[PDB]
């Protein structure tokens, strides 16, 4: 019963099964014929056949439609298309936890691998985010909309919100992918506009003007960044606003221009 | 068929109209898309419209209870192993500490297929068992009582009258043997052999 | 293979303790009239040598891989973790001032500690084998070994 | 149609056929606010009627049971944990009560291992056993009888030749009123100690 | 509209249509008197021409397939007390017989759980013994045997010599743990007991 | 509609849809019949555009099978009959010899129908006792202990004292096998049997 | 009623949707007659117009899974006397031989409830003891030893030494094809009894 | 068990009923309904109370109904 | 530890009072020709210590916290309730009257 | 191993759910989400937080926005 072939019917090589409603045609999966029969899954040990081919066809549906539908929009789109390949794989994902969480409940953490669902994460996370190319895209894409809303020009808010929350998620339980993809060059470029804004306020602006334009715009800033980021976010360019426009200001203030401060 | 808050399911080909929140208590479930609309539903049919699941099941019933108020089913004819089997399977995140009690309530019951039992010779003289049979510790179960003779007295109001023999089965989880790397044991062990 | 078995000073408790690395404590006294096990103390990370009853709720437990860590009955939790031996904690003595316990080891030395407060009063030394049992005086100021 | 004096419930989906006053046997459960004509409902459609119930129908069986002729069922299928779920769901207090005790029988033989077994020493003789073995005790089995070897009145024919143990299996529910016993029934067992 | 030779009835919410005839198993059911119309019933559902009367259909189960085929056979995972529960009710007395019957077959099979046991006791001499173990009867099995003294003919090979002990998992009583009992029997018990 | 490259299989009455692609995978299975389209059938609609599958999801998955998803097997409470005659649908003799061997395995390893039981015969004296009592080989059981008369030492304590009968339950062998080829055994045990 | 390819039977109040195809497996059983769609079985249903059957569902599974795939499967929940029952509602011959082989399989798995349990006494001592106490047969269950007074010495060396009482969980045939006796095997016994 | 609160209510109503129905009125909630609330109280052992109630009742209605009506007549 | 036992005036009923908070009534005579038990009496408060059949329905039982109720056989709930004590009741003395 | 997840899900749902009857929602409200909720932990002895917790936010609900209804009339 557990042994031997008894092929060409029910059950192994599903990762066409899978496929077929990771493609979105659903009417069920399979999962009434495998509830009555599940005194098996660890006993008989067909988990670990099922796990790797779990996380290769994950794989392979991840190259197959979703990176190369992902690579085909530069920056104008692609964040449509990354927002409906993680809702698809979300969706995909979600309804295949259900099927294999016995053995996942007892031999994967046995194994000490990481959750199925988290799996699918982390698999989801290496194909898409982690190449190259897709990771330049979120990168620069991230810079150039944090940038152009920092300049004065307004720009939507809610795909940049989507794109930064997979990067949160992505991360599994910390912001590790969003720390090593967007906020150490969000850092960079905030410190440049902290610096040239600052400067750029002392040279156009008298004293008093400087003092009050200054704080307006950190205040700006600071809700921009909880408008257009998230909230993780505020304490980096806190510290970046004290080594920019304090910490680089110290010795340069004691005198201003014009109106002074002496005066 | 989203027309109102009643949808249509397919179950046994009859259509069924169920509330969006008999369908939906967690993101994880299968029933929960079916109340979500997006143009990727392919789960419509030329009758009704009606959308159409796997399910004619004969084990989704009790856990399904399960799901909705959050405690492991186990019936007179279906134990652990019943949690342990669709209980897990229709994902209830509470399960992952009950389940291990029913894997080990499971192993200590699979434990008990290479019959492990403690098995204890008590000698008693014979005004001496009513009381200890009395009272027999939990879990304790009597097995047997041997007559004994002795050389004074042919036995009888004597200490070595009356063996019993008790037996305890094991809650253990199945072993192939038992160590632990400390050699003073292994010491004693050896010193109280002869 | 059971080598200590304490009864308490109430005597509605009884401790044992062998190689399971579990001390069992066995209330004596139910309603129903039945021995029934009161509780067990798991987590010893080693097998019991010697226990003894400090308290009807709390119990001393010289257990093997040198440790002789104080347990709260009820809570099944330790109480006063002792460390500080080399060989395993094999023997133990309460004294009559029931507040210094002395465990003979197998470091070949009697440490005599402080009931509750996790700390190791002295250590007698002279014995060059491990030390088999420990008897105090009648009054706690000494003890044979 | 709702009620005019009847009331169709949506129980988890499933449709269910009663009255008002089926219902309002005991006017203190949670279907009370959902039978009676009233706009404090959270949950229910006129649109093809009935109220929306959205908890278990399987679990709904004992309960609605005793709501109609104040009895517990006890199925072999039913969680009796799952049925003290759905009664404290529909608040039936000593309904409550008899399912704990239900629960906890069960324990007591199955999810516990069956413990506490009752276990009892007769003395009979032969002209004893025989009736008393058949007058044996309801609820009671028989585990063993043995013959005590005897030299005063021969070894046979003795009024103390036989001893006969006997069990009943506890499926017993330990007292919740206090299993702990009182600090006079402690006295009592000392004195009888010895 | 509402009757015919056939009858809809709405036992709990679904509707079975069942013949007049079949529906009453003994002219004192309630369920006969609410087969033709009476001027009492106010509630009923007039949709369909079906009489409304509120009742589990799980423990109408067992009482349809008696009522149908003649037969009770109540499933070892249903409550035979839910059918009896059912059938006082609808007030059946031979309802009440059978489920009494099955009742006490299962605890004939419940035998293990405290529920009368019975147990005799057989004498046999040592040629005898084979025979009666072996042409002991069905339906009984074999619990014990014990050796005695010989009270004649030396020390062995006695008609007194082995007594067996067998046992039945259904009870001796006519019903239960309790049956009406007769007064003449206590009067020859009294008698025989002296 | 099923006359398209989707279809819908009415399985127990359940539309399931499914490419006639994941169905059409050799003439071995029944499903393979239904899918594809040919004249001679009688197992059609053309009402609603499906193709009935009269077989129900009951037995449809404990089908011992491969190469899609689902799940098979016998179970330790699994039917035998049903896994039996799926192994016997899916031909090979050495299909049938092994499942029949999986029924045996998790039949006699609790040993009920294959009923395979292990006995052994322990010659310990009175001190001895206790020991091998207590230390008993775990997976085995004990049965009786009979005492031996004995010619020294008041008739206690001889060399020869007790018979502790001790058995086990288990398979010797999972597959029932018997018979060895080795002559040389054969002539060993006709040596050691006089 | 409605015509189709399939059928709908009311079996119970519940629907059955199967093929007419599979329903003339047996025309000598009362299904044959509820396929034709012709006025020769004419039943409908003032809901939905489906044939009426008061025959159960509740032991109609298996009958049915046996005329639809030719082999019954008991679901080992439901008691195999109602399949029998229903096996006789349907007279099939071979499906009455498998139920009955079935509840001749559950009376050998369940002799302890009272049903064939077979008993019988080796006669041996302590050298033959050891040798048929280790070649027991499987499925022949050791269940007591006892010694008999030996002339010889005190105890052991003496042919009269032990009886050993054993058994084995016999299947129980249903009456009406067992148990049925012969006139020269009467005469023999005859011959025989003294 | 015994507790009388609910006992009395309910034969309150069913007094009621009866006299309601004893008047030829189509009223008197439905048989099930008087049943179940009868039924009730005799699994709830006070069916002696039962006993006396309908007598009393039985008994005015009776005498002060059709009595001296036969007695006009 | 069962504390008494008090043979019923119709010498047909035995009631069991121990530790447990239960009073047991055996039906000593029955037609089915061996005992079984008539009644068990639940809800005891304290231990039953002392207990005298006041009737073969119904019977005194001393349990303990000051409770020596009169409990009725039938249906297992007491019907007056006797309290005043101090401690367990646990004598019970029957009279002639 | 872990409990605060579902833990917090929990008293999400709950604080919801009443907020919403507070704001006398006619629509949702699965009974079934808050009992499972209730049991599911209380269970594991957070009996206590759901004490003080139902206590908290009926108290806030009394303060924030009916009192002052009550001291505007």
């Amino acid at each position: 019963t557990m042994d031997e072939k008894y092929v060409n019917s029910i059950w192994d090589l599903l990762k066409n099964a899978i496929q077929e409603i990771q493609r979105k045609n659903n009417s069920g999966l399979s999962f009434e014929e495998l509830y009555r029969n599940a005194y098996t899954m660890v006993l008989h040990k067909h988990g670990e056949k099922l796990y790797t081919g779990l996380r290769e066809v994950v794989t392979e549906h991840l190259i197959n439609k979703v990176r190369e539908d992902v690579l085909n929009s530069l920056n104008n789109n692609f964040l449509q298309t990354l927002n409906q390949a993680w809702n698809d794989h979300q969706t995909a994902m979600v309804m295949i936890r259900d099927i294999l969480m016995y053995m996942d409940r007892v031999y994967v953490q046995q194994n000490n691998v990481e959750n199925v669902y988290n799996l699918g994460l982390i698999i989801f996370r290496d194909q898409v985010v982690r190449y190259g190319c897709i990771r330049d895209h979120l990168r620069q894409t991230l810079l150039d909309m944090i940038a152009r809303e920092r300049k004065g020009e307004v720009v939507d808010r809610g795909a940049i919100r989507n794109a930064c929350q997979m990067l949160m998620i992505l991360g599994l339980e910390g912001r590790s992918v969003y720390e090593e993809d967007f906020e150490a060059p969000f850092l960079e470029m905030s410190a440049e506009f902290f610096q040239m804004e600052s400067q750029k306020f002392l040279a156009e602006n008298s004293a008093s003007v400087y003092i009050k334009k200054v704080e307006a715009r950190i205040n700006e800033e600071i809700e921009r960044v909880m408008h257009c980021l998230d909230k993780s976010t505020e304490e980096p360019i806190v510290k970046v606003v004290e080594r920019e426009l304090i910490s680089k200001h110290m010795k340069t203030i004691v005198e201003m221009e014009n109106s002074g401060l002496v005066h | 068929g989203s027309v109102s808050k009643w949808v249509r399911l397919n179950v046994g080909g009859t259509y069924f109209l169920t509330t969006r929140q008999t369908l939906c208590r967690d993101p994880k479930s299968f029933l929960y898309r079916l109340c979500q609309a997006d143009p990727d539903l392919d789960s419509d049919k030329d009758e009704t419209g009606a959308y159409l699941i796997d399910r004619d099941p004969t084990y989704f019933g009790p856990v399904l209870n399960y799901l909705r108020h959050g405690k492991l089913v186990i019936n007179k004819d279906l134990a652990e192993e019943g949690v342990l089997e669709e209980a897990e399977f229709y994902n209830i995140t509470s399960l992952i500490k009950l389940v291990k009690d029913k894997i080990r309530e499971r192993d200590s019951k699979t434990s008990q297929v290479p019959v492990k039992h403690v098995y204890r010779v008590l000698q008693c003289q014979e005004e001496e068992l009513t009381q200890m049979v009395s009272t027999m510790s939990d879990g304790w179960k009597f097995e047997q009582l041997v007559s004994i003779g002795s050389s004074y007295n042919y036995g009888n109001e004597d200490q070595a009258e009356f063996l019993c023999v008790v037996s305890k089965e094991l809650h253990n989880t199945p072993y192939g043997t038992a160590s632990e790397p400390s050699e003073k044991a292994k010491i004693l062990q050896e010193r109280g052999s002869r | 293979w059971v080598m200590t078995c304490a009864y308490a000073p109430s005597g509605n408790y009884v401790a044992c303790g062998g190689l399971d690395n579990i001390c069992s404590i066995y209330n004596l006294k139910t309603r129903e009239g039945n021995v029934r096990v009161s509780r067990e103390l798991a987590g010893h990370t080693g097998y019991l040598s010697c226990c003894r009853f400090l308290d009807d709720n709390q119990i001393v437990t010289s257990s093997g891989d040198t440790t002789c860590a104080l347990w709260d009955i009820e809570t099944g939790q330790q109480t006063t973790t002792f460390t500080g031996h080399t060989g395993d904690v094999m023997s133990l003595s309460l004294a009559p001032d029931t507040r210094l316990f002395v465990s003979g080891a197998c470091d070949a030395s009697a440490k005599l500690w402080d009931v509750r407060e996790g700390m190791c009063r002295q250590t007698f030394t002279g014995h060059e084998s491990d030390i088999n049992a420990i008897c105090f005086f009648p009054n706690g100021n000494a003890f044979a070994t």
